[PDB]
RNA sequence: GGGGGAUGACCCCAGGCGGUAGGGGAGCGUUCCCGAUGCCGAUGAAGGCCGACCCGCGAGGGCGGCUGGAGGUAAGGGAAG
RNA sequence: CAGGUGGAGCCUGGGAGUGAGGGCGCGAGCGAUAACGUCCGCGUCCGAGCGCGGGAACAACCGAGACCGCCAGCUAAGGCC
RNA sequence: ACCGUGAGGGAAAGGUGAAAAGAACCCCGGGAGGGGAGUGAAAUAGAGCCUGAAACCGUGGGCUUACAAGCAGUCACGGCCCCGCAAGGGGUUGUGGCGUGCCUAUUGAAGCAUGAGCCGGCGACUCACGGUCGUGGGCGAGCUUAAGCCGUUGAGGCGGAG
C-alpha cells in the first residue's frame, strides 16, 4: 500500500498559519515566516513571563519609595523599619495600600521608622 | 540578466506605497454653450462647437 | 488584584529658581520631576509629570575649570561639520541650552522621553508666563 | 526503480556553469516521474510455522469452543440431499437459528451444498479445519464422521 | 435593488484597466459617461460598455430609471493570462504574459427623495 | 473595612462580597474556609507583626478550577530542539463573607 | 525510590528532571488488511472553511456552524511506497 | 584500615557517536620574557549552557546549572545622582 | 506534439448532470460577455463546468498610522470597534519594558560564511538471503523440515533427503 502525504501536510500548515494571525507581512502567510516568528514568539513569552514579575515589583517599589519619601523617608530604610518592626506585610504588591489607603500606609511609616531609628 | 540587480523582492506594502501617485484625474468638463451635452474647455465642442470659427458641424 | 493605575489626574506646575544651583545636580531632580516618579501613583508607560518652569538661567553655579575646559559637540551630516563650542560661550550665547540640554540627556530616549522634555521651559534670568500656577521649591 | 523506469541515461545538463542546479538522468528518484526508492516489489509472506504449534492451536481452538459449550457434535443431520431450504430446516430442530455465526465442519459433500449460502454459516470439509475459521464463527458444529478425522490429527 | 454587469476575459491587462474604474466608482452615471467619454486610455472604451449594460439591465430588467442610479460597486479582477514566448538574444526566449480582465460595473438607485 | 490575608505564598486584598481566585486549595465547593491568616485591618491601627493574632476571614470555596491554558514553548537555533508544552494553573475560587475583625 | 497491599496508572512522602553527536522508552497520525453478508450515512460519507468550546504534556482526538454531495469505517489487532 | 548509597563501583553483553576543538588560569618548550601565535602538562568553562544576572554592547571573565505556573519573598555578581 | 542532420530524445493533457433538460425569447454589445426568462434537487453543477485548499490579485467594512528607527515579535497597561444579561472574551495598537531570522557548516554565525522569491504536490534507513544479539511463544536431549505429493469458497495436511 501507498500511503500519499495526502492530507496532513495541509493540516500542520494551517495550525501554525492561525497561531500566527495577525503577524505582518508574510509572517502571517508563509507557513514557513510564520513558524519562524512563533519559535521567536514562543521564547519571548515564556523568557518576558519570567520578567513581568521582575517588572512589576519593580513598579511597586518606585511607587512605595515616592509615598514615603512624602513622610522624610528612603524606601532602603522604610524597609529596613518593617523588617525589624517584624511587618513581614506590604508584599511591595500592596502598597497600592499607598495609594488607596494612604492613612494605613502613614500609620505603617510610623512603626516604619519606630523601630531602628 | 545582469550587472545590477534587486537584492530583496519588494514587499506589497512597499510597491502599492509606490503607487501612491498613480491615481488618475478625470477629464476637466464644462457646459457646451448651444448644445446640453458636455465637452472639454477651449475645444471646438463636438456637437456645433462654435460660432465665428467653423464649428465642425454636426448640423 | 491588579496592580492600581491612574486616570488623566492633575497637570501640575512647578517653578524653580535655577541661580546658584550647581547644574547636573539640579538637573536629576527636574528629570525626576519630569517623570513624576515623586507621585505615588507613577507609571512608565503615561507620562504623569509635572511642568516644570525654570527662571534664572544663566547663573547656574558649576565647578572645576567646566567654564573653558567643558565642551558641547555638533555634527552636521557634512564633512568636517563637527563643531565644538565650550561653555563660556554657549552661556555668553545661548543660556537656558546649557541646562535644557542637561535634562535632554537625563530624560529617558524614545517618544515619551521627548514630550517630557516639552514640559519643561528654561529661561534665562528672571521671568516667563505666569498662566498655570507655581509652586516654587529647592 | 530508477534502472527499470523508461527513460534515457543521458546527463541532463554540463554539471557546472548552467546556473541550474545538478543532475544526472530524470529516472532518478528526486525528478517527477522518475524511479520509485525502496517501494514494494513481488515478495512471498508465508513461513513454516513449527507443526507442533498448528496442532495445538488447533486443539486449544476447539477446546476454548467447548469450555464455553458453543460446540456440538451432531449425527447424520436429517436435512440432507442438498438444499439451504432443508438443511436451514434441520438447523432449526437443532437450535442454529441463524442468530450467531456457525462453523459446519462435515465431509458430507451435500450437507455442504445445503449451508453454504447462509450469510451466517461458513461450510468446511474436515481435513480442512483450521483455527482461524474456528475463531471467527461463533458456534461450532461438527459430525461425528469429522471429530474422528480431527480427533486423529491432534496427537 | 442594483443592476449589475460583467465583461469576463477582456483581453487587457487588470492594473490598466483597474485605474479607470477608479475613475468611476461611486459617480453619478450621468458623470460616469461623461469621465469615460474624455478620459485617455484604452481602459475607458471596456469600462463604457460595461456601465452602459449594467444601466440597460437597470431599467429593461429591474425597473430603476435611468435617472436615479449611480455606481455604487465597481471591480476588475485578474482572469488568465494568455502565455507567450518572446525571443531574445543568445538564444534567451522569455515569456511575455498578455494579461485578461474581468470587469464588474453594479448600479444603485439614487436616494432621490 | 478591608483585610490583607495571606494564601499560597500570595497577598491579597479581601472585602467582604468579593470573589477572588487563589491557588488550589484543599477544600471541597461545599465547604467554608476562614484564613486563620490575616495581615491588615481596614480601619487600620491593627497591622503589627506578621499576623494578627485575633483576626480572621471566612470565605466560601466556591469550587476549584483550571486556568486557560497558556502554551510555554522552547527552541534553542541551530542545534534542533524544540519543546511544546501546554499549562493550566489550577485554582480555587472564593467568595469573601466576613471579616472577623 | 520508600511507603499504604488499590497494586499499578490511586493516595502519601522524598528526591532527579539545561543539553549537540548519540543510546534508551513510550505514544500520536497517514495508506492498506482482519474485525464486515457487520456498523455509520441523503434527517448528508470523504474532503473543504470557521471556532474564543471540550479532552490530551505534546503529536493529536472531539464537538458545533457553513460548504460538499457518496462514501466512510469502532473497540482489538495486522502490514507499510 | 575507616567514613562515603551515589544517574556510585564492578562483571558479561546490545547500540553508539567522537578520533578537526576552542578560550582562560597555572606550569614549561618553540617564538621576540611578539601574536585572538604555536606545542605539551594540570585544571576549568564554551563546545552541547548563543538559556538567565553582571561586565555599555560581547561563546567561554564574575554570578549562577533554566521541569511547569504566580502582579509573593531572600539573595549572588554587580550596584544604589 | 516537440527537439535533433541522424542514431536518438520525448512531454503535457481524465471528471457538467440521475437525465442535455447544454439555457427558446427579450435587453445592453460589432462580437466576447453579461442581465432577465427557462431547465435542474442544486446553475459560485453553464460547458475555461464535481469537490475547489495555498501562494497571488481585488472590492467593502472595523481598528490603526504622516517627530519616529526596525529579525517586526513578546509582556504590560491603557484607548476605540464587536460578542455577551453577567463576570468574561475577540479584534485592532498608542505608549512603556525586553528582544542578533531559519537551516547548514564550524573552535566560534544576526552574522558581511552555505542554502532558500512564495505556495501546493513529489522527494531519502528498504528488501532478500545469511549472521549475531535481544525478545514473544512451541517443543526440549532433542528441535526442525526442503523440494515435492495430496487437498483447498484466501483450508490445510503430508513429505525426515537434509
Ligand atoms: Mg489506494
Ligand atoms: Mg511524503
Ligand atoms: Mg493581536
Ligand atoms: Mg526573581
Ligand atoms: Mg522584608
Ligand atoms: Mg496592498
Ligand atoms: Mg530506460
Ligand atoms: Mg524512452
Ligand atoms: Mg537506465
Ligand atoms: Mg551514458
Ligand atoms: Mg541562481
Ligand atoms: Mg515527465
Ligand atoms: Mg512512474
Ligand atoms: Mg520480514
Ligand atoms: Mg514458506
Ligand atoms: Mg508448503
Ligand atoms: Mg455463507
Ligand atoms: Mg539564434
Ligand atoms: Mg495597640
Ligand atoms: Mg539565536
Ligand atoms: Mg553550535
Ligand atoms: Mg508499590
Ligand atoms: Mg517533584
Ligand atoms: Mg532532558
Ligand atoms: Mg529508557
Ligand atoms: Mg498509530
Ligand atoms: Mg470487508
Ligand atoms: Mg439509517
Ligand atoms: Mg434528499
Ligand atoms: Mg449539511
Ligand atoms: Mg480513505
Ligand atoms: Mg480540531
Ligand atoms: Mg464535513
Ligand atoms: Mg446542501
Ligand atoms: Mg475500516
Ligand atoms: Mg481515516
Ligand atoms: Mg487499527
Ligand atoms: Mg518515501
Ligand atoms: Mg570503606
Ligand atoms: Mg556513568
Ligand atoms: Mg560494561
Ligand atoms: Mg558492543
Ligand atoms: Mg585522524
Ligand atoms: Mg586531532
Ligand atoms: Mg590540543
Ligand atoms: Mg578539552
Ligand atoms: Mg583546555
Ligand atoms: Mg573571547
Ligand atoms: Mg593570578
Ligand atoms: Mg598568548
Ligand atoms: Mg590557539
Ligand atoms: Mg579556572
Ligand atoms: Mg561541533
Ligand atoms: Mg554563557
Ligand atoms: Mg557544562
Ligand atoms: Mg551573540
Ligand atoms: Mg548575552
Ligand atoms: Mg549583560
Ligand atoms: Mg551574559
Ligand atoms: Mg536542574
Ligand atoms: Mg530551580
Ligand atoms: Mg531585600
Ligand atoms: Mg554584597
Ligand atoms: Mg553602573
Ligand atoms: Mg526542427
Ligand atoms: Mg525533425
Ligand atoms: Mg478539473
Ligand atoms: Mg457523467
Ligand atoms: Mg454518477
Ligand atoms: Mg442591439
Ligand atoms: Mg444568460
Ligand atoms: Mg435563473
Ligand atoms: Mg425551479
Ligand atoms: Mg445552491
Ligand atoms: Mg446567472
Ligand atoms: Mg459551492
Ligand atoms: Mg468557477
Ligand atoms: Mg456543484
Ligand atoms: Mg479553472
Ligand atoms: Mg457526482
Ligand atoms: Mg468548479
Ligand atoms: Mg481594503
Ligand atoms: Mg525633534
Ligand atoms: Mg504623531
Ligand atoms: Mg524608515
Ligand atoms: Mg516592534
Ligand atoms: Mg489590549
Ligand atoms: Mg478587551
Ligand atoms: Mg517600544
Ligand atoms: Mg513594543
Ligand atoms: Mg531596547
Ligand atoms: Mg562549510
Ligand atoms: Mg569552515
Ligand atoms: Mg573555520
Ligand atoms: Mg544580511
Ligand atoms: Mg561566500
Ligand atoms: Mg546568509
Ligand atoms: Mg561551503
Ligand atoms: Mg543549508
Ligand atoms: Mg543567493
Ligand atoms: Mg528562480
Ligand atoms: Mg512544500
Ligand atoms: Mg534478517
Ligand atoms: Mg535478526
Ligand atoms: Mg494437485
Amino acid at each position: 500500500p501507498r500511503a500519499k502525504t495526502g492530507v496532513v501536510r495541509r493540516r500542520k500548515h494551517k495550525k501554525i498559519l492561525k497561531l500566527a494571525k495577525g503577524y505582518w507581512g508574510l509572517r502571517s502567510k508563509s507557513f514557513r515566516k510564520a513558524r519562524e516568528t512563533l519559535f521567536a514568539a514562543g521564547n519571548y513569552a515564556y523568557a518576558h513571563r519570567k520578567r513581568r514579575k521582575r517588572d512589576f515589583r519593580r513598579l511597586w517599589i518606585v511607587r512605595i519609595n515616592a509615598a514615603c519619601r512624602q513622610h522624610g523617608l528612603n524606601y532602603s530604610t522604610f524597609i529596613h523599619g518593617l523588617k525589624k518592626a517584624g511587618i513581614e506585610v506590604d508584599r511591595k504588591n500592596l502598597a497600592d495600600l499607598a495609594v488607596r489607603e494612604p492613612q494605613v500606609f502613614a500609620e505603617l511609616v510610623e512603626r516604619a521608622k519606630a523601630a531602628q531609628g | 540578466a545582469k550587472h545590477p540587480v534587486p537584492k530583496k523582492k519588494t514587499s506589497k506594502a512597499r510597491r502599492d506605497a509606490r503607487r501612491s501617485h498613480h491615481a488618475l484625474t478625470p477629464p476637466t468638463l464644462v457646459p457646451c454653450p448651444e448644445c446640453k451635452a458636455m465637452k472639454p474647455p477651449h475645444t471646438v465642442c463636438p456637437e456645433c462647437g462654435y460660432y465665428a470659427g467653423r464649428k465642425v458641424l454636426e448640423v | 488584584m491588579k496592580t492600581y493605575v491612574p486616570k488623566q489626574v492633575e497637570p501640575r506646575w512647578v517653578l524653580i529658581d535655577a541661580e546658584g544651583k550647581t547644574l547636573g545636580r539640579l538637573a536629576t531632580k527636574i528629570a525626576t520631576l519630569l517623570r513624576g516618579k515623586h507621585r505615588p501613583d507613577w507609571t512608565p508607560n503615561v507620562a504623569m509629570g509635572d511642568f516644570v518652569v525654570v527662571v534664572n538661567a544663566d547663573k547656574i553655579r558649576v565647578t572645576g575649570k567646566k567654564l573653558e575646559q567643558k565642551i558641547y559637540t555638533r555634527y552636521s551630516g557634512y564633512p568636517g561639520g563637527l563643531k565644538k563650542i565650550p561653555l563660556e560661550k554657549m552661556l555668553a550665547t545661548h543660556p537656558e541650552r546649557v541646562l535644557e540640554h542637561a535634562v535632554k540627556g537625563m530624560l529617558p530616549k524614545g517618544p515619551l522621553g521627548r514630550r517630557l522634555f516639552k514640559r519643561l521651559k528654561v529661561y534665562a534670568g528672571p521671568d516667563h508666563p505666569h498662566q498655570a500656577q507655581r509652586p516654587e521649591k529647592l | 526503480t530508477r534502472g527499470e523506469v523508461a527513460y534515457s541515461g543521458r546527463k541532463i545538463w554540463p554539471q557546472k556553469h548552467t546556473g541550474r542546479a545538478r543532475h544526472g538522468d530524470i529516472g532518478a528518484p528526486i525528478f517527477v516521474g522518475g524511479g520509485v526508492v525502496f517501494g514494494p516489489k513481488p515478495r512471498d509472506y508465508s513461513y513454516t510455522l513449527p507443526k507442533k504449534v498448528r496442532k495445538k492451536g488447533l486443539a486449544m481452538a476447539v477446546a476454548d469452543r467447548a469450555r464455553e459449550g458453543k460446540l456440538l457434535l451432531v449425527e447424520a443431520f436429517a436435512g440432507v440431499n442438498g438444499k439451504t431450504k432443508e438443511f436451514l430446516a434441520w438447523a432449526k430442530e437443532a437450535g442454529l437459528d441463524g442468530s450467531e455465526s456457525v462453523l459446519l465442519v462435515t465431509g458430507n459433500e451435500l450437507v455442504r451444498r445445503a449451508a453454504r449460502n447462509l450469510p451466517w454459516v461458513v461450510t468446511l470439509a474436515p481435513e480442512g479445519l483450521n483455527v482461524y475459521d474456528i475463531v471467527r464463527t461463533e458456534r461450532l458444529v461438527m459430525d461425528l464422521d469429522a471429530w474422528e478425522v480431527f480427533q486423529n490429527r491432534i496427537g | 435593488m442594483e443592476a449589475k454587469a460583467i465583461a469576463r476575459y477582456v483581453r487587457i491587462s487588470p492594473r490598466k484597466v483597474r485605474l479607470v474604474v477608479d475613475l468611476i466608482r461611486g459617480k453619478s452615471l450621468e458623470e460616469a459617461r461623461n469621465i469615460l467619454r474624455y478620459t485617455n486610455k484604452r481602459g475607458a472604451y471596456f469600462v463604457a460598455k460595461v456601465l452602459e449594460s449594467a444601466a440597460a439591465n437597470a431599467v429593461n430588467n429591474h425597473d430603476m430609471l435611468e435617472d436615479r442610479l449611480y455606481v455604487k460597486a465597481a471591480y476588475v479582477d485578474e482572469g488568465p493570462a494568455l502565455k507567450r514566448v518572446l525571443p531574445r538574444a543568445r538564444g534567451r526566449a522569455d515569456i511575455i504574459k498578455k494579461r485578461t480582465s474581468h470587469i464588474t460595473v453594479i448600479l444603485g438607485e439614487k436616494h432621490g427623495k | 473595612m478591608f483585610a490583607i490575608v495571606k494564601t499560597g505564598g500570595k497577598q491579597y486584598r479581601v472585602e467582604p462580597g468579593l470573589k477572588l481566585r487563589v491557588e488550589k486549595l484543599d477544600a471541597e465547593p461545599g465547604a467554608t474556609v476562614e484564613l486563620p491568616v490575616l495581615l491588615l485591618g481596614g480601619e487600620k491601627t491593627v497591622v503589627g507583626t506578621p499576623v494578627v493574632e485575633g483576626a480572621s476571614v471566612v470565605a466560601e470555596v466556591l469550587g476549584h478550577g483550571r486556568g486557560k491554558k497558556i502554551l510555554v514553548s522552547k527552541f534553542k537555533a541551530k542545534v534542533q530542539y524544540r519543546r511544546k508544552k501546554g499549562h493550566r494553573q489550577p485554582y480555587t475560587e472564593l467568595l469573601i463573607k466576613e471579616i472577623r475583625g
